[PDB]
């Protein structure tokens, strides 16, 4: 279907400032009266940050921060929204949407029809650091009612995203790879756990697959009962 | 692509005893506020020399002027009013933007929308040491345009002005406009 | 201050029943309402209050009745589970999550001693694990020697399985290395609705 295009995602240093630019189609472009910046902080509603008129450039704020820190501007020759957002910091991690409103009669109220796919922007102090993968083993050892649990617990990463899989994509049932968690170093970290019949144990071998694209950090880990 | 918005409008209808506040939703902040006056306040412009340019408002005219468009703003929000200059925009709508004999001339109105207008009437915080009328600076478009050696003078009643109103939340008690605006198709109903 | 009040902020079927969701607005005006799934942007179902946006199923609905405006989803698909947003002007509510109803179940509960090579660098890391448990609310207390601890755990929650409809949960005790020698008994202590008394899974040091 009909696209705003959305420019890339960032890791920005407190302080710092970040431009995130959406563009589209001429003939969408000319069809709208305003393009909206909407964010998204992490586990969040929506929240308005602001708008263009894209015929005079005019701009309006839900928030005097916002208002100050912010600027909304347009090139209507290249069908483009550019937001500028200065003097970053923690609260702004989010991720940023663009929006667009057709040209409407007052009293219809807000209707977004096309969105951007979104900008996740991380505002961080901490440095790229590749995770360390330690296992979980064979708990108890065993167990809880004739079924064993283990997977990998990947520590200490930044920034996100890693992917997790077992056995090279072949055991997809039983896995759950949870949400990453924000350390107070600045730093994420990650379970994923299966459960698995723990008498095929000792038959089946099970490989964690972590794979860490912003370290070139690629780590397949065994998981294996205590030693003992 | 011709931007038919503006900051001031001059020589436009008069409403008969009031001012008119319109649009087309006022709760929607990024629909026009455009303001219609019953009495117009008068705007001489001219050129004296070469890169002296500026525009006249008569102050007292002109700030007793918001004053009754504040009150009638204060029928849809019942709260201090405040006016201030636009955050952003292009050039019709971030100053006055008009044809004064020709020449093509812009000047800043960062003087013409510059107050608060508190609940009760009294209005802006403090009181005036300036006694003189209004002096808006202006400057010209080029184009390269050969010299003029005339006095170039201008002279136009200011009719009505074109608002937009702050959004959002953590603004304050208080509503805040500025001379914003969007284009200006379908407004001329009454 | 308050303009838009959205109810309730959990509402849990099973496909087929119909959904309401409701939005209390301070101010009459037209109410917009969204679809939204993570990693996806906002999805438009219905403007005005009662428009349908193009491409949208006949199922999903705006009324209005004095300032509550809701949106009502007819005949539950699996895709609508969801959460969903109202828009009066530039303000959005604060969303209903759209979550699919089963039975109770209880949690199985696993606990995870510190890695090995873990160990070597420093630092330690104790895993606890709620597997499988349904309604979402579930807690749980670490304790070591029987003190209960706090500001060390780390906790993290799955989404609504695909075909169980079931939640896990991973909580995380993390300790400096000499702090973990000190103490010898380790365990999380469970509650759940599912649990008639709270369970406790434990383990100790050098014991395997
Ligand atoms: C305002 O007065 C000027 C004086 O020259 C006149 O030209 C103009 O027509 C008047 N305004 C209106 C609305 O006619
Ligand atoms: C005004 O001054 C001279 C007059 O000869 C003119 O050439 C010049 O371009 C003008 N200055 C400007 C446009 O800044
Ligand atoms: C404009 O200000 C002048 C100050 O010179 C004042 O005399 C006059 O009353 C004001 N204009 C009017 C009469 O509205």
């Amino acid at each position: 279907q009909v696209q705003l295009v959305q420019s890339g995602s960032g890791v920005k240093k407190p302080g710092a400032s970040v431009r995130v630019s959406c563009w589209t189609s001429e003939d969408i472009f000319e069809r709208t009266e305003l393009i909206h910046w909407v964010r998204q902080a992490p586990g969040q509603g929506l929240e308005w940050i602001g708008w263009v008129k894209t015929v005079t450039g005019a701009v309006n704020f839900g928030s005097p921060d916002f208002r100050q820190r912010v600027s909304l501007t347009r090139d209507r020759d290249l069908f483009t929204a550019h937001m500028d957002i200065r003097g970053l910091t923690q609260g702004d991690t989010a991720t940023y949407f663009c929006a667009r409103q057709k040209f409407y009669t007052g009293g219809q109220g807000w209707y977004f029809d096309l969105w951007g796919r979104g900008t996740l922007i991380v505002v961080s102090s901490a440095s790229t650091k590749g995770p360390s993968v330690f296992p979980l083993a064979p708990s108890s050892k065993s167990t809880s009612g004739g079924t064993a649990a283990l997977g990998c617990l990947v520590k200490d990463y930044f920034p996100e995203p890693v992917t997790v899989s077992w056995n090279s994509g072949a055991l997809t049932s039983g896995v759950h790879t949870f949400p990453a968690v924000l350390q107070s170093s600045g730093l994420y970290s990650l379970s994923s756990v299966v459960t698995v019949p723990s008498s095929s144990l000792g038959t089946q071998t099970y490989i964690c697959n972590v794979n860490h694209k912003p370290s070139n950090t690629k780590v397949d880990k065994k998981v294996e009962p205590k030693s003992c | 692509k011709p931007v038919v918005s503006t900051q001031l409008l001059l020589n436009g209808s008069l409403a008969e005893k009031e001012i008119r506040i319109k649009s087309e939703d006022i709760s929607d902040n990024a629909k026009n506020i455009i303001v219609q006056l019953t009495k117009p306040v008068l705007i001489n412009c001219a050129r004296p020399s070469n890169n002296t340019q500026y525009c006249v408002v008569n102050r007292t005219q002109w700030n007793d002027t918001l004053g009754q468009v504040a009150i009638q703003l204060r029928k849809h929000w019942n709260t201090c009013i405040i006016f201030n200059e636009p955050s952003g925009g292009d050039l019709e709508i971030t100053t006055h933007s008009f044809n004064c004999g020709g020449e093509f001339f812009y000047c800043n109105t960062s003087d013409l929308f510059n107050s608060t207008w508190n609940i009760e009437g009294t209005a802006s915080i403090d009181g005036t040491e300036s006694n003189d009328d209004i002096t808006l600076p202006c400057r010209i478009k080029g184009s390269g345009a050969p010299p003029i050696q005339g006095v170039i003078r201008c002279q136009s009643n200011i009719t009505g002005i074109l608002l937009t109103r702050d959004g959002g939340s953590g603004s304050g008690t208080c509503e805040t406009f500025r001379p914003g605006g969007g284009d200006m198709r379908d407004n001329w109903r009454s | 201050e308050i303009v838009l009040t959205q109810s309730p902020g959990t509402l849990s079927l099973s496909p087929g029943e119909t959904a309401s969701l409701s939005c209390t607005a301070a101010s009459y005006g037209h109410m917009t309402w969204y679809q939204k799934k993570p990693g996806q942007p906002p999805k438009l179902l219905i403007f005005a209050t009662s428009k349908r946006a193009s491409g949208i199923p006949d199922r999903f609905s705006g009324s209005q009745f004095g300032k509550q405006y809701t949106l009502t989803i007819t005949r539950m698909e699996p895709e609508d589970f969801a959460r969903y947003y109202c828009q009066q002007l530039e303000f959005f509510g604060q969303g209903t999550r759209l979550e699919i109803r089963r039975t109770v179940a209880a949690p199985s509960v696993f606990i995870f001693p510190p890695s090995d090579e873990q160990l070597k660098s420093g630092t330690a890391s104790v895993v606890c694990l709620l597997n499988n448990f349904y309604p979402r609310e579930a807690k749980v207390q670490w304790k070591v020697d029987n003190a209960l601890q706090s500001g060390n755990s780390q906790e993290s929650v799955t989404e609504q399985d695909s075909k169980d409809s079931t939640y896990s949960l991973s909580s995380t005790l993390t300790l400096s290395k000499a702090d973990y020698e000190k103490h010898k008994v380790y365990a999380c202590e469970v509650t759940h609705q599912g649990l008639s008394s709270p369970v406790t899974k434990s383990f100790n040091r050098g014991e395997c």
